[PDB]
């Protein structure tokens, strides 16, 4: 079935230009539909930015349409959010839709003058019947990482908490997962954290101590 | 523009039991041609935004029979009928009748459980960590009702203070608890001067303080 993916950098520069790229699979972006842009701030307020539709005819909020262009590749089934002159107040999650009914997942772009950097993984190691093990995921910027456990095969009982920004002006979180005490020394435990802003996947095996 | 208005941030809401989230319009959505352009989104915790109900009262294709829509040309209602623990999460409704399309605030639902404790677990810094003079050790309060709870550090019995970091999940879609993870952050040189590093958990369903600890 017709999906919407979003792709672009996480970061963004004071007064540049931000582009996302949406890649829409299973459906031909000339056929039907309005395809939108929509954004989420910190906060969690909603803005609909525009739509280009399937004619390739364009409407954008009066909020932005000086610096907003939306436009679109269907040799490629692909449209594109460029917005020009990016403040602050352009730090958001992104999303592409077709109509109200069919969402990507989101993008987070940060505006911001500082670097990409990639997360350092350390485990928490468990130290019966169930046991909690987990990974620290530190020092990372901008948002967001995820992490997944044995490849998305343990999904049942993970908590991934709210990265928090630290003092350092770089992120932090954890990730923790309940498993089995009896599977300690037999089942490998690993978790797969993803940070696309700097391209970087790390995979640590969590080992008792 | 049509300005889009929840007035309430969050609704409580007993399991099984029925909610209404409200919306208002600053224009009427009704056209000329009967339909009322009001949507209502969910958000889930980590989830990007799903259609529930369209043109006002029109379930949409997999959306339970348990929400309903209402209201006239200005004042909506989502009536989510037996609310179960997978409801949580933010509703918003949005106006298609004119653009530029806009939301309201949105209303958090806040699942009001039994209470439940936390499960407590601590972790010591890892060797990997310890090389770049830095030491997080990790105190973890797992699945526990209602939000609130003290989390303090010890170190070799003494209270630590400013050295330590919180981060809560949102309520849980399946069994809507909370849980809660407490970083403390010393330099290497100041965790190798002490030895018993203990966390303390208060909490309504601890009817006595539980502290988890290990030796350096
Ligand atoms: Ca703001």
């Amino acid at each position: 079935d017709v999906q919407l993916q979003e792709s672009g950098p996480g970061l963004v520069k004071p007064s540049q230009s931000l582009s996302l790229t949406c890649s829409v699979t299973d459906y031909s972006i000339t056929s039907g539909y309005y395809w939108n842009w929509i954004r989420q701030f910190p906060g969690n307020k909603l803005e609909w930015m525009g739509y280009i539709s399937y004619d390739g005819s364009n409407n954008y909020n009066p909020s932005l349409k000086n610096r907003i262009s939306i436009t679109r590749d269907p040799s490629k089934d692909q449209f594109f959010l460029n917005l020009n002159s990016v403040t602050t107040e352009d730090t958001a999650t992104y999303y592409c839709t077709r109509g109200s009914l069919v969402w990507g997942q989101g993008t987070l772009v940060t505006v911001s003058a500082a670097s990409t950097k990639g997360p350092s993984v350390f485990p928490l190691a468990p130290s019966g019947g169930t046991a909690a093990l987990g990974c620290l995921v530190k020092d990372y910027f901008p948002e967001p990482v995820t992490v997944s456990w044995n490849s998305g095969a343990l999904t049942s009982g993970v908590h991934t908490f709210p990265a928090v920004l630290q003092s350092s002006g770089l992120y932090s979180l954890s990730s923790v997962v309940t498993v089995p005490s009896s599977s300690l020394g037999t089942q490998t435990y690993i978790c797969n954290v993803n940070h696309k802003p700097s391209n970087t996947k790390v995979d640590k095996k969590v080992e008792p101590k | 523009d049509i300005v889009m208005t929840q007035a309430a941030p969050s609704v409580p809401v007993t399991p099984g039991e029925s909610v209404s989230i409200s919306c208002r319009s600053s224009k009427s959505l009704l056209h000329s041609n009967g339909n009322t352009y009001l949507y209502w989104f969910l958000q889930r915790p980590g989830q990007s935004p799903q259609l529930l109900i369209h043109r006002m009262s029109n379930l949409a294709s997999g959306v339970p029979d348990r929400f309903s829509g209402s209201g006239s040309g200005t004042a909506f209602t989502l009536r989510i009928s037996r609310v179960e623990a997978e409801d949580v999460g933010v509703y918003y409704c949005m106006q298609h009748l004119e653009y530029p399309y806009t939301f309201g605030g949105g209303t958090r639902l806040e699942v009001k459980r039994t209470v439940a404790a936390p499960s407590v677990f601590i972790f010591p810094p890892s060797d990997e960590q310890l090389k770049s003079g830095t030491a997080s050790v990790v105190c973890l309060l797992n699945n526990f009702y209602p939000r609130e709870a003290k989390v303090q550090w010890k170190v070799d019995n003494a209270l630590q203070s400013g050295n330590s970091q919180e981060s809560v999940t949102e309520q849980d879609s399946k069994d809507s608890t909370y849980s809660l993870s407490s970083t403390l952050t010393l330099s290497k040189a100041d965790y190798e001067k002490h030895k018993v590093y203990a966390c303390e958990v208060t909490h309504q369903g601890l009817s006595s303080p539980v502290t988890k600890s290990f030796n350096r």
